[PDB]
């Protein structure tokens, strides 16, 4: 569920 | 000019969440954006040739001509005519692998009452738990108005033993990293806002504590933003500019 708050995010599984 | 001391005095609200922030107020905010303008994450002016920023914002391209950096805005698409747009001529990620870099601009910024470099804190000091700080960015808003202005958010820092609790970030902060949100949600950055500032007002100016790297979502309940811990980091990004 973890997301790096980049445009566009980079969006993990946790 | 001394860092970290606005020329236009930032407001209290009356990023999702926060409100639009007085323009120029936050002058150390930055744009990064694609050599055809797209702004993809934040930054802060931390010295007039230095941009600090979040590493997994340079993943589309190694190459610095890649970026450029936009000074002194306060829209995201129609920029007033004095903003500063500096091309990037160095790159810099951290060593070991934590999601925070430096940018050398190919000039440096002209320092300005709208442009202004953030201070520093001193290696390695903790931010103590509740402290009232400040994260700004053009991020997205789900729908709490603002969208396409430098808006801004005071939130509080949740001190890591406690955001690590299994009923909010359950263990996935790291040492080098720190907690920042109202738990009850509502209030957070959000993707675009990436790289940006959270500073905290100490005596009389702001200090650069944290560069806004991740969550779980954007301002839900119990799931506080995670920021990378700027003071474990001051002694790298000091070596690196000292040295190029």
């Amino acid at each position: 569920g973890r997301c790096y708050k980049s445009k566009p995010p980079i969006c993990f599984p946790d | 000019f001394d860092c970290g001391k606005p020329q236009v005095e930032p407001k209290k609200c009356p990023v999702v969440g926060g409100c639009v922030a007085h323009p120029h107020s936050w002058p150390w905010q930055v744009s990064l954006r694609t050599r055809f303008g797209m702004h993809f994450c934040g930054g802060t002016l931390i010295s007039p040739e230095w941009v600090l920023t979040a590493a997994h914002c340079l993943e589309k391209s190694p190459r610095p001509s890649s970026y450029k950096v936009i000074l002194g805005a306060h829209q995201e698409v129609n920029l007033e005519p004095h903003v500063q747009e500096i091309e990037v001529s160095r790159l810099f990620l951290e060593p070991t692998r934590k999601d925070i870099a430096l940018l050398k601009l190919s000039s440096p910024a002209v320092i300005t009452d709208k442009v202004i470099p953030a201070c520093l804190p001193s290696p390695n000091y903790v931010v103590a738990d509740r402290t009232e700080c400040f994260i700004t960015g053009w991020g997205e808003t789900q729908g709490t108005f603002g969208a396409g202005l430098l808006k801004e958010a005071q939130l509080p820092v949740i001190e890591n033993k406690v955001c690590n609790r299994y009923e909010f970030l359950n263990g996935r902060v790291q040492s080098t990293e720190l907690c920042a949100g109202h738990l009850a949600g509502g209030t957070d950055s959000c993707q675009g806002d990436s790289g940006g500032p959270l500073v905290c007002f100490e005596k009389d100016k702001y200090i650069l504590q944290g560069v806004t790297s991740w969550g779980l979502g954007c301002a839900r309940p119990n799931k506080p933003g995670v920021y990378v811990r700027v003071s474990r980091f001051v002694t790298w990004i000091e070596g690196v500019m000292r040295n190029n």
